[PDB]
């Protein structure tokens, strides 16, 4: 099961497995969507990429317009938010089967995991969840993943470790959320915009304090500007709970601080009652990575500042759940 | 059949069952979908025609004095109500209804007007097409051994029937007495000593039968874990709507592992080969259904 | 209708009930039972013996609401305005719309719909009632006069009968979203066929066939399916209640299917009857090959 | 040989005859350097204008076809015939693929829309049908013609459809929603054959009309059609007035279209004619004896200098143009 | 609808001011989703309007809305004002969120 | 000449009502819709 | 279904399509318009006065 | 062009329940016609091999069958003593001139497409005129059974071969044997002339001289039942060069519309195609289990046909 920890390879499996017959059904739980990911890939494949959101009658001409258009020409479309039409997509569907399209010909159906979705289009394409990733490695890895080996390393030498320590925070504040009462008050939508929004201010504050120079002093990075910013209106915007606007700055000044560049920054304190997380000494974001993959797997809430006792009986939910799936169908 | 038949195949297999079946009666295939289905079906109802319908789940109600044979004889004419228009009903006319949907419900009028044909795939039927595709994908020349000898014995025991019907209607239209005309021991000489070909013929394919299916059992281990894996997919629905699989896609996971296998690029022991084959199919499957 | 029917005392019992209310004024059916049990047949059947003549919609995937009024209106100038008697079977299938039942409501409640003809089919309308009052020796000239006389055509010649499945929530729900349904009609409930009517279609369809067995031995604990069977059966009554049983077999199948949770298609009685058929046809043909 | 200013000359390069029956329609392949011909016989007979030889006949209809068409990229051609059934052919293999059922009387005429996903058919039960190309399932019904409808024919870019009929009208009509854009009647007699205007030719007509330059830019949508009256008449179809009438031909127009640069009209009628007409002017600039019988349908090479032309008389002619 | 939505956001990107949808939530969740792609379109028409190499003197800044190209000002923005608090509200798609 | 003939079915309940709705028939054809019509009759058609 | 019709004195004004055969072919083989009605002709019809 | 026929057939129709003797092409349509000897000519599309229609005028055995230029009438021949002429639009008998007694075994008409020859069992030529019907000259000088007549391009000159061994060639004017030829070892069956695309070939083929006005002058072939094929001067009227290698009885003969080949049927069961120019191709190809009676190649489309004993005619793609 350790290929399923790792970030998902969608190039390989839209190059190869996938048939251009066979539908890419993109179910996400809710707070999460694919559109980013194939946009992405359709941009380092330098495939063209028709998006359509549906929901309109001229969204379904301009849909069927594009399918017919791009079975023939061999490029991309984009169909997202389709679980509002079930009859629409059965239609689709039955469109889809008597159909010889061209090799390079794909289409990617974005939607959000739906009861109504028909079962006859998910029987007919392949389907791919999009979810929180499972761990705070997993979360990392993933963070990493997407943002462009390029983007982060620029001219200052520094920026490298801000992106780390930006992906610590934005893994540990989206791995809170898996306790409900205890991490927040509520299910808060952080998500990857918020992620985005974040790795744009520290670009745009760098690069004001940092004139190109090639390396700066920790304590001339503007700390409280990028603190500010996340507090107030990045992470801090979906926050309507005075203690939990509390936390947020709790976590803030933790992290983003010079101490932070010390060699012997901790990033968590006592996860396991003796010993506790150290902060990469590393510079680049090579080492970053390593270390990120190094990470022990076991993982405890105490990760996230919160006590371990916090996951038992969620554990136990599950693990009682996960009977009930094998006697159900046996 | 008494009422015409509704099938139910997914896979589609049935569909062009009944293509090959009625292919030469001319058999045209249609759908309720087609706007045009009127002019179909009034055609096939006026001039016999075999008609197969598919997308049964989008059902026309005007089919209903079809499917009823509300039929009208008058003056040696069949008459059939189609909507306001009377048709010549001719004999020969049959329509068959399918759809790809095994989950699609009907209403209760239509399943009494059909006789539901159900294609479901059964665990024998995947586990022998499991151990054909393997013993192509490894042994081709035992498979290529196989279905040749597999034609040899369905044409040598039509064969033996011909000649034994043959046998029976020489000896039941003479006209007296066996011997009273030779022709006759001519042709039971005959006859005879084909049986008797056929029969030696149809023991060395019998016997060769034996060594391939012997040869063949090394792999059935690998096809009953594959029916297994498919049908464990299968149950997956019942803990979330999402799970659904299809058949192809077990299939698209077989041929993966089988042909696009990188741990198969050097190893040439067919045994170690097999081990790696199951192996690689537990975890490709984990991979592509997780 | 050149299709067989197999008559035993409920299809008597039912063409008498419908005959019954075919003969009285505003008379209006509501049959409940399996689809296949002969419910439409029977009422063509008594349309046929007492002059109705039967009207059906022919529904299709583009059938919408006008289509339904323009059906109404057709069928109701053919009652009044020609002074036909007018059997309209209409089916839980035909109604594809509340609106249909708003229609179907008004029309068996109040013998006419306010507002289904205005403009120039109105005027249509009033110049073929103006000519009907003429024909029955009637002088009538206003509109209103002439509107009421064709109300009260429509009410002595029109017949409607709405054939549909017994589902209890259906059924609720149509008490109140059609009320005169339940008022305006007589609800016969003819059910699925009951033991006994299926014992006696297999006895009168395989009289034919032989099954004939002077030395059968009756068991002694028969598996009485059929409850007024003689107590020391024949071996054709034997095999008519092992057919009986069959049936029940199949309806048991689909009830457990659906306890467990899987999908259920309903057994009607088009499938004994096709049973039946398949018996009488593969006897024959095994008898034959067999001699 | 100007490139855009050719016009066809009395000497004929071949006279092409198998045909047992009258030629109904003859088309040019769009890509190859083949041409295409159907006739009353049921046969779809195909020859190449360069060299002038008879290559291959395709047969599978019943009764006479009426109309042959090619898709932008001349892979698959669309024929229909009195049989009620419209047949798509596979260019390369030579095939027909599918056939079409549902119109209920003689169909007249067909077209592959630009896209070519799309086949559109008008028939004599006054009605025209869409059909997929892909599937061959009829999924548009354009009804609003009183008689037979004789020919269907897109525009350049496919949102448009104009319909000529016995009813004494042309009917412009959108595909995307079904309605009738514009009712263009001023023929006094059925009307034969329409056309549409190619972009090169838009300015042209807003400088032979004295149209005024619009706004917008785009000058609207012209067609025109050829009727029974001797009348070829070519219309704005944005605003639905008939822009001008061309007169002199001396019986029934057949077939009428654009010189491809969009400088000259070309028509064919039953007075054994095949005319070139200036429409700067509006007046015909030449005349020629194409055939010795009438003459049913002409067809005009988008780059080569060639026009096919049919006729009643079982020949298909071609002329090179200087 | 996607209709008047479009027709507004052209109007406000012709003009070049600024649009506060009160309870954008009460729209139908499929016409939010279709929303989606013209406030995607302005936005990224606005984006590629910030960048410095855009001079004046070339050719106006357009989006497509409506299938017409309309150009777009860079005063204009686009609010939406919501209280997800209340039952039988539609829920905003991710794409659009 | 594009003439739409129109002949009227004339059988032995054909009444002067049914002569005029066939002629009411041709005018509204002919004079509101600008459709030119050949009326043609015949003798044996005249029965009043 | 040949037929014969009795009485010919009182002739209908009907059959003059039928007895007068103005027939069209095509779209259906043959094709009669029947009063109002576009009627396909049989070919084993016939008729006796 | 360099049109061969090839071992493998395309159709092999089989119509006829009688022996086939004539097998011939229309001039423009897609349509080939066979005479057999059951008095019914029969009409094919070749493309298909797809049954037409047949015609049973004939009461005897049908011997030849002739179209015109335009291809608009086919004129028939018989053992009843008689010929047809049918109108080709709708396929029926128009004109059945009579006399030219006993059987008739050939018939052509001239390019003009107003007269037919006839030949026949009687030891003369009749010369009919397609409008009328009447005999108008009648050309003897044959003392044998003529068996095949064929005119020139432009309708002037004739050639008549019989049992009499001798080939006499006629003047349609004069109504004289400008030349006779008897030379053959055995008896003349069927004779052919040459195109004009041919008769440039023949000159480096023979090494023959031109006269004072330059031109070849007509020329000639002639089968004989001697297994040999000559080839003819109609000027002079001395031999070019001869063929032989045929193991049987030879029934036609004509020349490749290229002018370049020669092919050939022959009782040999098989089809002879070969050069004379240069004397390279001598391709054999068995074409009928039994005896090959008639054979014709199409002017353009690359296509011959084969008509034979066996009640079977078979159509051959050249290449
Ligand atoms: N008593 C019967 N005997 C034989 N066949 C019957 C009988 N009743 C119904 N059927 C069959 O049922 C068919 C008609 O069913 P129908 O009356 O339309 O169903 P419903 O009762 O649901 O309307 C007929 O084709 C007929 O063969």
């Amino acid at each position: 099961m350790s290929i399923m920890e790792q970030p998902l390879d969608l190039t390989h499996i839209v190059g190869t497995e996938v048939k251009p017959n066979t539908p890419v059904l993109m179910c996400s739980v809710p707070g999460y969507d694919a559109s980013g990911h194939v946009e992405d890939l359709a941009a380092e494949q330098n495939t063209q990429i028709t998006s359509i959101a549906i929901g309109s009658a001229e969204g379904f001409n301009q849909a069927d317009k594009a399918i017919n258009t791009a079975v023939k020409s061999g490029r991309w479309v984009m169909l997202k938010n389709v679980h509002l039409a079930p009859g629409w997509l059965m239609q689709l569907e039955k469109k889809l089967h008597s159909l010889q399209p061209h090799a390079c010909f794909r289409l990617f159906l974005t939607m959000e995991i739906n009861p109504k979705v028909p079962v006859n289009l998910l029987r007919a394409g392949r389907i791919f969840v999009f979810e929180p990733p499972p761990g705070v490695k997993a979360n990392m890895l993933r963070t990493f993943s997407s943002i462009p080996v390029s983007r982060i390393c620029k001219s200052p030498n520094e920026r490298a470790r801000l992106y780390f320590l930006l992906a610590w925070f934005h893994a540990i504040i989206q791995e809170r959320l898996r306790y409900a009462p205890l991490g927040w008050s509520k299910k808060y939508e952080f998500g990857e915009s918020d992620l985005r929004s974040a790795c744009d201010t520290v670009d745009t504050w760098l690069d004001d304090t940092a004139k190109g120079r090639q390396n700066i002093s920790p304590d001339k990075i503007p700390w409280s500007a990028l603190k500010t910013l996340m507090a107030q209106s990045i992470y801090g915007g979906r926050v309507d709970n005075e203690f939990d606007q509390r936390l947020l700055n709790t976590f803030l000044e933790r992290l983003f601080t010079t101490r932070s560049f010390d060699s012997e920054f901790k990033l968590a304190c006592k996860v396991d009652g003796h010993k506790d997380i150290q902060m990469p000494d590393g510079i680049r974001r090579e080492e970053f990575v390593q270390w990120v993959e190094l990470l022990p797997d076991t993982q405890t809430p105490s990760w996230l500042g919160l006590p371990n006792n916090a996951e038992r009986v969620l554990l136990t939910t599950q693990g009682v759940d996960m009977i009930s799936k094998m006697l159900k169908m046996q | 059949f008494n009422r015409y038949p509704l099938i139910i195949d997914p896979s589609g297999q049935a569909t062009e069952f009944i293509m090959n079946e009625y292919k030469d009666r001319k058999i045209t295939r249609t759908s309720f979908l087609d706007d045009a289905f009127r002019k179909n079906l009034e055609s096939a109802l006026r001039f016999g025609n075999p008609l197969l319908v598919q997308d049964v789940e989008s059902y026309d109600p005007v089919l209903n004095p079809v499917l009823n044979r509300e039929v009208r004889r008058t003056g040696g004419r069949v008459l059939i109500t189609l909507g306001d228009q009377d048709i010549d009903l001719s004999p020969s006319f049959v329509i068959f209804l399918s759809t790809r949907d095994p989950t699609v419900e009907f209403p209760p009028d239509l399943c009494s007007r059909v006789t539901f044909v159900n294609f479901t795939v059964t665990r024998s039927s995947l586990q022998s097409q499991c151990l054909n595709e393997v013993l192509k994908a490894e042994r081709p020349d035992v498979d290529e051994k196989r279905s040749d000898l597999l034609k040899l014995q369905g044409e040598f025991q039509l064969r033996l029937r011909q000649l034994e019907k043959s046998l029976l209607q020489a000896l039941n239209e003479v006209k007296g007495r066996i011997l009273d005309d030779d022709t006759i021991i001519t042709t039971l000489e005959n006859l005879k000593r084909e049986a008797a070909e056929v029969t030696r013929k149809v023991e060395e394919t019998d016997i060769v039968m034996q060594e391939v299916e012997t040869v063949s059992q090394q792999y059935l281990p690998l096809s009953t874990a594959c029916s297994s894996i498919y049908f464990t997919m299968e149950s997956l629905k019942q803990i979330h709507f999402l799970y659904q699989y299809s058949l192809q896609f077990f299939l698209d996971i077989y041929h993966n592992v089988l042909y696009e296998n990188p741990n198969l690029k050097g190893v040439t022991d067919h045994t170690q080969r097999l081990s790696i084959i199951t192996k690689d199919l537990f975890q490709v499957a984990f991979n592509r259904v997780a | 209708l050149d299709v067989p029917l197999v008559l035993f005392n409920e299809v008597l019992d039912h063409v008498l009930r419908i005959d019954r209310i075919f003969r009285q004024p505003q008379g209006h059916l509501l049959l409940i039972g399996v689809s296949g049990a002969g419910k439409t047949t029977l009422s063509r059947f008594v349309a046929w013996m007492n002059g109705l003549s039967v009207y059906q919609i022919k529904v299709h995937r583009k059938y919408t609401g006008e289509d339904f009024d323009e059906d109404l209106r057709t069928v109701l100038r053919r009652s009044g305005c020609k002074n036909e008697k007018i059997a309209f079977i209409m089916d839980e299938s035909n109604v594809l719309d509340s609106g249909f039942l708003e229609r179907m409501n008004t029309l068996l409640a109040n013998g006419e719909v306010p507002g289904l003809f205005e403009g120039d089919e109105y005027a249509t309308l009033m110049t073929q009632c103006k000519e009907g009052a003429q024909k029955e020796g009637l002088m009538l000239d206003s509109h209103e006069e002439l509107y009421k006389w064709f109300t009260s055509q429509v009410i002595r010649n029109l017949h409607v009968v709405f054939t549909m499945n017994p589902s209890s929530e259906g059924l609720k729900d149509r008490a109140a979203t059609s009320p005169a349904l339940f008022n305006r009609c007589v609800l016969n409930w003819f059910g699925d066929w009951s033991t006994e009517a299926l014992y006696q279609v297999g006895k009168e369809f395989t009289s034919k066939m032989d099954l004939e067995k002077p030395n059968y031995i009756v068991p002694d604990y028969m598996p009485v399916v059929y409850d007024k069977l003689p107590q020391p059966p024949s071996h054709r009554e034997a095999i008519v209640n092992s057919c009986v049983f069959v049936h029940q077999t199949l309806h048991q199948a689909n009830a457990r299917l659906a306890k467990r949770g899987g999908r259920t298609m309903a057994i009607t009685p088009r499938h004994y009857l096709d049973f039946i058929n398949h018996y009488a046809n593969l006897f024959h043909e095994k008898r034959s090959e067999l001699e | 040989r100007d490139p855009k200013e050719w016009i066809p000359r009395p000497p004929e390069k071949y006279a092409l005859s198998g045909h047992r029956s009258p030629v109904t329609r003859v088309i040019f392949h769009p890509v190859f350097s083949v041409m295409v011909s159907a006739s009353e016989d049921a046969t779809i007979k195909v020859w190449d204008y360069e060299t002038g030889d008879f290559e291959r006949t395709l047969k599978g209809h019943t009764d006479s076809v009426q109309d042959i068409s090619f898709d932008h990229s001349g892979k698959l051609l669309a024929s229909c015939s009195a049989d009620m059934t419209i047949k798509l052919w596979d260019f390369q293999g030579f095939e027909c693929i599918r056939t079409m059922h549902g119109h209920d009387h003689n169909v007249s005429s067909v077209a592959i829309m630009p896209n070519g996903d799309h086949i559109v058919s008008a028939s004599r039960d006054k009605t025209i049908k869409m059909w997929e190309v892909q599937t061959g399932y009829c999924v548009k019904t354009f009804t609003g013609h009183r008689e037979w409808v004789r020919m269907v024919r897109p525009n350049q870019d496919g949102t448009l459809i104009a319909s000529c009929s016995n009813d004494q009208t042309v009917r412009v009509w959108v595909v995307a929603t079904k309605e009738c854009k514009a009712e263009l009647r001023e023929h006094e007699h059925v009307v034969e054959c329409i056309s549409w205007a190619p972009e090169s030719s838009y300015s042209s007509i807003s400088e032979a009309t004295g149209s005024e330059t619009k706004k917008s830019g785009k000058p609207g949508p012209f067609l025109l059609s050829g009727s029974r009256d001797k009348t070829i008449k070519m219309w704005d179809v944005s605003t639905g007035m008939c822009l001008m009438t061309l007169v002199g031909h001396d019986n029934w127009v057949r077939g009428v279209l654009f010189h491809s640069g969009g400088k000259f009209i070309l028509s064919c009628a039953d007075d054994k004619t095949l005319r070139v007409w200036d429409y700067k002017n509006k007046r015909c600039m030449k005349t020629l004896n194409a055939h010795e019988h009438f003459v049913t349908s002409l067809d005009f090479h988008k780059t080569a200098p060639y026009v096919v032309t049919g006729s009643v008389d079982q020949t298909v002619k071609v002329w090179e143009c200087r | 609808d996607f209709q008047a939505m479009g027709r507004i956001f052209v109007g406000l990107c012709q003009v070049g001011a600024w649009g506060c949808f009160d309870e954008f939530n009460r729209l139908e969740e499929r016409m939010l989703s279709a929303v989606s792609q013209q406030v995607q379109c302005i936005q990224e028409a606005l984006r590629e309007h910030s960048n410095p190499n855009y001079d004046k003197t070339s050719a106006p800044i357009t989006c497509e809305l409506l299938n017409k190209q309309v150009k777009v000002s860079p005063d204009m923005a686009i609010f939406i004002t919501m209280n997800p608090g209340y039952a039988g509200r539609s829920n905003l798609p991710d794409n659009l969120k």
